[PDB]
């Protein structure tokens, strides 16, 4: 069976509306590809300085008869440096109406995250040790893998369909697809990490040019830019204009200029001949100061997040070890099939 | 954002 979940165009995130508790309090929580674990915002939580995180929903577990604490702690720290921490506890998850009981959370009580993350990897990428490298909780069914053991969806797999870059909401459908989105044929893709949701990314045509990759590619819905190796992310910025700009002590970020030419397009070769092509305003972020970030960054790690997943049509599967992906096409018109 |  299907679960179709809205997902609001939040700018820099997209997000869901998800309730827990027995009492089904709702909250509006990233939806994250590139992690693995479900924590939401506690009402009594302490928000790091300067960050508004009581805004998109909190959770009191108190209020839950359902909520059972299973006595260990949670951090979690992602690409960007920030950070969440607090307990782990199982509750009833509800998704559009259909709930799954005894779902691993975290009770977060600390964060520098402005909204709680609903993590849909591998269970392999959950959050579970701590710095000196220990487990400290085991690994666990995750909320895509519950959904499939009790009955929600048939397969561990879900649809992303983010919409246009002007678009109020696109739909994430956990155990279907919509063959309306894309056109041409969804090319299943072999995830290369047991850990990562990764792909083969073969080249990048920029102005015209390719240039060859071959290594994998973070399909993450949790990243608002597209990040690859320094060297490689430098030789694209000197076909593009883009320039690179020392914005704080370890951080290095690269501008454009806002009246930049972006009538072209970037193209992703990826294996089995799949193709997705990238519109080029995708690369010029405006700051709204008469400056502009580019759509490409530097990083050890390779990801393309929203600025190009919003021009694939991805079906992930996890119980497969696949993605497949098509051009997207943006449509209202729906023919939803489960999976 | 980057999210882990």
């Amino acid at each position: 069976d299907s679960i179709s979940l809205s997902l609001i165009n939040e700018g820099p995130s997209y997000a869901s509306k998800v309730s827990v508790g027995s009492n089904k309090q709702q909250q509006t929580v990233i939806i994250d590809t590139g992690s693995s674990d479900f924590w939401v915002v506690d009402s009594n939580a302490q928000c790091g300085k300067g960050v508004d995180c009581k805004s998109s929903g909190t959770f009191t577990p108190s209020s839950s008869s359902s909520y059972k604490n299973l006595g260990a702690a949670f951090t979690i720290r992602y690409g960007d440096g920030s950070t969440s921490q607090g307990t782990w506890g199982k509750d009833t998850v509800t998704i559009n109406g259909v709930s799954i009981t005894g779902q691993q959370i975290a009770d977060v009580t600390q964060t520098s995250v402005d909204q709680g993350i609903l993590g849909i990897g591998y269970t392999s990428n959950e959050a579970v040790y701590d710095t000196s490298g220990r487990q400290t909780t085991p690994n666990y069914d995750n909320v895509p893998v519950t959904l499939k053991k009790q009955g929600k969806i048939r397969t561990n797999a879900y649809s992303l369909y983010l919409n246009s870059p002007s678009a109020e909401t696109g739909t994430i459908i956990f155990g279907g697809v919509d063959n309306a989105k894309y056109s041409g044929k969804l090319v299943a893709e072999q995830v290369t990490s047991s850990q990562a949701l990764t792909i083969s990314l073969a080249s990048v045509n920029l102005k015209g040019s390719s240039f060859s990759f071959g290594d994998g590619a973070l399909l993450d819905s949790g990243t608002t830019l597209t990040y690859f190796p320094s060297d490689f992310a430098a030789q694209l910025a000197d076909k593009a204009g883009a320039r690179l700009v020392q914005v704080a002590r370890d951080q290095y970020l690269y501008f454009i200029d806002c009246n930049t030419d972006t009538s072209g397009t970037t193209v992703f070769n990826f294996g089995n001949g799949a193709k997705i092509t990238v519109p080029n305003t995708e690369y010029v972020y405006q700051n709204g100061d008469g400056t502009c970030l580019w759509g490409i960054q530097p990083s050890d790690d390779t990801i393309l997040g929203d600025n190009f997943l919003r021009h694939a049509y991805l079906l992930y599967n996890l119980d497969a070890n696949t993605i497949s992906i098509a051009q997207v096409k943006y449509t209202t018109d729906s023919s939803i099939s489960a999976v | 954002v980057v999210f882990a």
